[PDB]
C-alpha cells in the first residue's frame, strides 16, 4: 500500500454497466477459485448491490496456460478513463528488428494500490450456472490488468525496473503496449531467446519477426489462351483497382468483349491489349504513392474469407489507401473451426498494429455477432482485446484480394 | 422483526434532493392504529421536510425516483431443466423477510410520510422507515445481497446441501435421507433466524408452482393451462388465446395457430367479436386435445452428458430437444423463424445451433452434443465456401427428414456448351430482357418497378427461357451478392421467383460484370 495518484473519469461520462456474458462452468470454477486467492491477497474485495457498475469477465488459457488465466473487459472503462504524458512513447523501431518477443507484465500492477475513489467502477461480476446464486461481486484495490491507467501509473516504476537492461542493451529496443512488452533485436535465435530469459531473469528478480512482413502486392491471372469469361473477370477486377491506380487502363479489353458470345469462347489477344495488360501489370507492382499514417485517425482493419482456410486483410485509415495487405493461413488442427481462426488472426493483426503503429485497429469482422460473442474467448490468447463491428464482405473487395500474393 | 445486519449505505441518484391527500375519518383511524403496531414492531419511527403519500399503502414512486441504481437485480430466471435431481428438496418462503432487514439510518429520513387529520391544518402523524421499506427502489436489491452472505457461511458448513435464491424464494435440496435432510433445513431456519430472518404454520409443499411449471420430486410436469372454450371471441380474447397458444408451441410440439392468426385480420378493435371460421374452429379443437395430455421432464444428471437433436417443422422453423437419456427430455423448444431479407436452411440451421448453444450454457454451464438433419458433405460443402465464419460445435448427422440441403449450387466455371444470356434491365416503369449468343432475345416493358426489380426480373426471364443448364452474365452487384450466397428464401416474391427457377436447372453459372462500361453483350441492353 503505497500511495495512490487520484484517477477520474472523463468530464461527465460515467462507469461501465456491461452484462457479464454467459460462461462455461470450468470458466467460471477457475474464475472463483482465482478470485479467492486474491481475494485474501487483498488485490480485490466483494462489493454490494450500492455497486451498480460492471465489466465483463472471462477466462482464458495462454500458450503454456494449462491452468486458466483470469481476463477482464476493460475495453468499456478504458473508454470512460480520463486520458493521459506517463503514456508510453512509439520507438517506431521494433518494427525494423529482426525478431520479437513478447512479454505479459500485467502481474506488476497488482503491487501497486488504485485510488480508493475509483475502485467502485473495477466492478466485475463472476456469475452462477442456471441462476442458482446471484453472482460474485468483487472490486479493485489495485491496478487491475488489462486497464490502461495501469501501464501508465506503473510508468516511472517501469522504467527503473527496464533501464539497467535498456540502458545496458541499447541494440535491442523494448515496448510496451498495455500488459505487454514487446521485445526486440537483430541477435541469432539463441542469442536473442538467451537475452530475453535474462530480462526474465531481471523482473522475475525484481516469436515475431517485423522483417518478414512485407505488404503484398496484387498479381493478375496469366493463363496462355483467354476466354470471354476469363477476360470479364479480369476486366472487373482491374476497373476496381482503378480506385487505387486511376493509370489502370481496361480499354484495349472491353473491346475484345463485344458481340453476344458465349462465355467458354475463346478470343485472340490485340498487340495493345496485350500492352494493356503489360501497362497495368507494371502499375500493379507497387503499393499507391502518398500513404502516410495519421496517428490522429482511427487505424481501421478490414478481414475476408476467401475459404479453404485462408483470410485476407487490410489496415488503413481512410478507403483504398491502406497502410498494409495481408493474407493468413488457419492455424494446425483448427479445420473445422472458422471462428478460432478468425480470433487467431485478428490477434496476428493487432499485433502487428501494436509493434508498427503501437496501437490497436478497429476491426470490421465478417462474422454474425451472435456467433463471434459464443465463440472467441474459447480461442482469444492475450491480455488486450481490439474493437469490432460485423459486416457483409463485399463480393468484389473479396476476389481483388484474393489476387494479392495468390502466390505463383 | 428487527436484525444485527450491517446495513449498506444508500446515497440518492447523482446531485438529488429526497421527495399528503386528504383522507376519511375511517381511513386515518385505521391508518393510525396499523402505524402504532407498526411503530412498535420497531419498524417505522415518529419524527423532516420530505413526504410521501400514505393510501395501509405508501407511494415511494417519487422517492425511488430520486434514489440511486443498484446493480442489477438481475431477470433472468433458473430454468427447471438447470436442476439437479435431489433426493429431497424443501423450499422456504422468505418473502416478508425485508421488512426484517435494516434500512440505512441516513437515507431513512426521506421515506418520511403522513397521516391526515381530519380537522385540517392540525398536525397529522409523521413517520420514516429503518428497514427496508416495500416499494422502495433499493430494497429487493439489498435484501438478497443480505440473504446470501447470510447464507455464505452455512453453504461452506456443508457442501452437499445445494441453495437456490430467488426473491421471495429459498429452494434447498440434498441428498440426505428424510429426517436427516429435514433436520438440516432446520437448522438453516435457525441460522436465518439467528439474524431476524424468520421463516413459517402454512410449509409450502411438493408439487411446485414455477410459473408454469409443475415442480414434482425427481420430475417435472407441465399444469396444463386450459383454453377458454366459448362461442363468442373478442379480439382480445383471440390473441390472448394464441398468447398461450404459442407458450404451449414449445413443449407441446404440434400446436398451430395460423388460420387463428387470420382471425386477427383487418380487425377494427379489442371488443370486436370475431367469428371463427371453420377451419378455425378445426385448428383451435385439435389443439384442446394437445394440451389435456400431460408432459413430463427429467432433472440434470451431471453423469451423463447432455444431447440436442433437431429437426425441420418447415423452412426456417426449427424444433430441438435435449435430453440425457434417449424420450428423457431435459428441455424441448421450436424456433418460428424470421424470413430474413435473403437466408438460406443451413444458415438458418446455424442460428438454431448458436441460440441453444446459449441457452445450454447457461442452464448447464456446458454445450450439447449434435445431432443434426445435415449431410457432413453438405454442411462442408456449404461452410467451408460461404463469405461468412461459422461454425457448429461438436456434431453429428441424424438422418430424420426433412433432411436441410442445398436446393441449389451456382457452377465454378461457366458452362461449355450450354447456352448465354447477356441480361440487362432499367426510371423513377422500366424494361428486361435479354440476348443469347445463339440468336435467342426478348424484353419486357415493367408497369411500375424500381432498378433493382427489373434487373432481377432480367435474370428471372433468362432463366424462363433457357434449358436446364444456362449461363448469365449480368451488372447488377446487389443481384449478384444476393444469388452467389445462394440464398433459398427471402423477403422479395421476386427473388423467390428466381430461386424457384433456379432450383429447377441442372447447372447454372452466374457471372458478373461493371455497367455502363463499354463491355460488349452489356453495351447492347445497356
Amino acid at each position: 500500500p503505497i500511495e495512490t495518484v487520484p484517477v477520474k473519469l472523463k468530464p461527465g461520462m460515467d462507469g461501465p454497466k456491461v452484462k457479464q456474458w454467459p460462461l462455461t462452468e470450468e470458466k467460471i470454477k477457475a474464475l472463483v477459485e482465482i478470485c479467492t486467492e486474491m481475494e485474501k491477497e487483498g488485490k480485490i474485495s466483494k462489493i454490494g448491490p450500492e455497486n451498480p457498475y460492471n465489466t465483463p469477465v472471462f477466462a482464458i488459457k495462454k500458450k503454456d496456460s494449462t491452468k486458466w488465466r483470469k481476463l477482464v473487459d476493460f475495453r468499456e472503462l478504458n473508454k470512460r478513463t480520463q486520458d493521459f504524458q506517463l503514456g508510453i512513447p512509439h520507438p517506431a523501431g521494433l518494427k525494423k528488428k529482426k525478431s520479437v518477443t513478447v512479454l505479459d507484465v500485467g502481474d506488476a500492477y497488482f503491487s501497486v494500490p488504485l485510488d480508493e475513489d475509483f475502485r467502485k467502477y473495477t466492478a466485475f461480476t463472476i456469475p452462477s450456472i442456471n441462476n442458482e446464486t446471484p453472482g460474485i461481486r468483487y472490486q479493485y484495490n489495485v491496478l487491475p490488468q488489462g486497464w490502461k491507467g495501469s501501464p501508465a501509473i506503473f510508468q516511472s516504476s517501469m522504467t527503473k525496473i527496464l533501464e539497467p537492461f535498456r540502458k545496458q542493451n541499447p541494440d535491442i529496443v523494448i515496448y510496451q503496449y498495455m500488459d505487454d512488452l514487446c521485445v526486440g533485436s537483430d541477435l541469432e535465435i539463441g542469442q536473442h531467446r538467451t537475452k530475453i530469459e535474462e530480462l526474465r531473469q531481471h523482473l522475475l528478480r525484481w516469436e515475431l519477426h517485423p522483417d518478414k512482413w512485407t505488404v503484398q502486392p496484387i498479381v493478375l491471372p496469366e493463363k496462355d489462351s483467354w476466354t470471354v469469361n476469363d477476360i470479364q473477370k479480369l476486366v472487373g477486377k482491374l476497373n476496381w483497382a482503378s480506385q487505387i491506380y486511376p493509370g489502370i487502363k481496361v480499354r484495349q479489353l472491353c473491346k475484345l468483349l463485344r458481340g453476344t458470345k458465349a462465355l467458354t469462347e475463346v478470343i485472340p489477344l490485340t498487340e495493345e491489349a496485350e500492352l494493356e495488360l503489360a501497362e497495368n501489370r507494371e502499375i500493379l507492382k507497387e503499393p499507391v504513392h502518398g500513404v502516410y499514417y495519421d496517428p490522429s485517425k482511427d487505424l481501421i482493419a478490414e478481414i475476408q474469407k476467401q475459404g479453404q482456410g485462408q483470410w485476407t486483410y487490410q489496415i488503413y485509415q481512410e478507403p483504398f489507401k491502406n497502410l498494409k495487405t495481408g493474407k493468413y493461413a488457419r492455424m494446425r488442427g483448427a479445420h473445422t473451426n472458422d471462428v478460432k481462426q478468425l480470433t487467431e488472426a485478428v490477434q496476428k493483426i493487432t499485433t502487428e498494429s501494436i509493434v508498427i503503429w503501437g496501437k490497436t485497429p478497429k476491426f470490421k469482422l465478417p462474422i454474425q455477432k451472435e456467433t463471434w460473442e459464443t465463440w472467441w474467448t474459447e480461442y482469444w490468447q492475450a491480455t488486450w482485446i481490439p474493437e469490432w463491428e460485423f459486416v457483409n464482405t463485399p463480393p468484389l473487395v473479396k476476389l481483388w484480394y484474393q489476387l494479392e500474393k495468390e502466390p505463383i | 422483526p428487527i436484525s444485527p445486519i450491517e446495513t449498506v449505505p444508500v446515497k440518492l441518484k447523482p446531485g438529488m434532493d429526497g421527495p399528503q391527500w386528504p383522507l376519511t375519518e375511517e381511513k386515518i383511524k385505521a391508518l393510525v392504529e396499523i402505524c402504532t403496531e407498526m411503530e412498535k414492531e420497531g419498524k417505522i419511527s415518529k419524527i423532516n421536510p420530505y413526504n410521501t403519500p400514505v393510501f395501509k399503502l405508501v407511494d415511494f414512486r417519487e422517492l425511488n425516483k430520486r434514489t440511486q441504481d443498484f446493480w442489477e437485480v438481475q431477470l433472468g430466471i433458473p430454468h427447471p431443466a438447470g436442476l439437479k435431481k435431489k433426493k429431497s428438496v424443501t423450499v422456504l418462503d422468505v418473502g416478508d423477510a425485508y421488512f426484517s432487514v435494516p434500512l440505512d439510518e441516513d437515507f431513512r429520513k426521506y421515506t418520511a410520510f403522513t397521516i391526515p387529520s381530519i380537522n385540517n391544518e392540525t398536525p397529522g402523524i409523521r413517520y420514516q422507515y429503518n428497514v427496508l421499506p416495500q416499494g422502495w427502489k433499493g430494497s429487493p436489491a439489498i435484501f438478497q445481497s443480505s440473504m446470501t452472505k447470510i447464507l455464505e457461511p452455512f453453504r461452506k458448513q456443508n457442501p452437499d446441501i445445494v441453495i437456490y435464491q430467488y426473491m421471495d424464494d429459498l429452494c434447498v435440496g440434498s441428498d440426505l435421507e428424510i429426517g436427516q435432510h429435514r433436520t438440516k433445513i432446520e437448522e438453516l431456519r435457525q441460522h436465518l433466524l439467528r439474524w431476524g430472518l424468520t421463516t413459517p404454520k402454512h410449509q409450502k409443499e411438493p408439487p411446485f408452482l414455477w410459473m408454469g411449471y409443475e415442480l414434482h420430486p425427481d420430475k417435472w410436469t407441465v399444469q396444463p393451462i386450459v383454453l377458454p372454450e366459448k362461442d363468442s371471441w373478442t379480439v382480445n380474447d383471440i390473441q390472448k388465446l394464441v398468447g398461450k397458444l404459442n407458450w404451449a408451441s414449445q413443449i407441446y410440439p404440434g400446436i398451430k395457430v395460423r388460420q387463428l392468426c387470420k382471425l386477427l385480420r383487418g380487425t377494427k378493435a379489442l371488443t370486436e367479436v370475431i367469428p371463427l371460421t371453420e377451419e378455425a374452429e378445426l385448428e383451435l379443437a385439435e389443439n384442446r386435445e394437445i394440451l389435456k395430455e400431460p408432459v413430463h421432464g427429467v432433472y440434470y444428471d451431471p453423469s451423463k452428458d447432455l444431447i440436442a437433436e433437431i429437426q425441420k417443422q418447415g423452412q426456417g422453423q426449427w424444433t430441438y430437444q435435449i435430453y440425457q437419456e434417449p424420450f428423457k427430455n431435459l428441455k424441448t423448444g421450436k424456433y418460428a423463424r424470421m424470413r430474413g431479407a435473403h437466408t438460406n436452411d443451413v444458415k438458418q440451421l446455424t442460428e438454431a445451433v448458436q441460440k441453444i448453444t446459449t441457452e445450454s450454457i447457461v442452464i448447464w454451464g456446458k454445450t450439447p452434443k449434435f445431432k443434426l438433419p445435415i449431410q457432413k458433405e453438405t454442411w462442408e460443402t456449404w461452410w467451408t465456401e460461404y463469405w461468412q465464419a461459422t461454425w457448429i460445435p461438436e456434431w453429428e448427422f441424424v438422418n430424420t427428414p426433412p433432411l436441410v440441403k442445398l436446393w441449389y449450387q451456382l457452377e465454378k466455371e461457366p458452362i461449355v456448351g450450354a447456352e448465354t444470356f447477356y441480361v440487362d434491365g432499367a426510371n423513377r416503369l422500366g424494361k428486361a430482357g435479354y440476348v443469347t449468343n445463339r440468336g435467342r432475345q426478348k424484353v419486357v416493358t415493367l408497369t411500375d418497378t424500381t432498378n433493382q426489380k427489373t434487373e432481377l426480373q432480367a435474370i428471372y426471364l433468362a432463366l424462363q427461357d433457357s434449358g436446364l443448364e444456362v449461363n448469365i452474365v449480368t451488372d447488377s452487384q446487389y443481384a449478384l451478392g444476393i444469388i452467389q450466397a445462394q440464398p433459398d428464401q427471402s423477403e422479395s416474391e421476386l427473388v423467390n421467383q428466381i430461386i424457384e427457377q433456379l432450383i429447377k436447372k441442372e447447372k447454372v453459372y452466374l457471372a458478373w460484370v461493371p455497367a455502363h462500361k463499354g463491355i460488349g453483350g452489356n453495351e447492347q441492353v445497356d
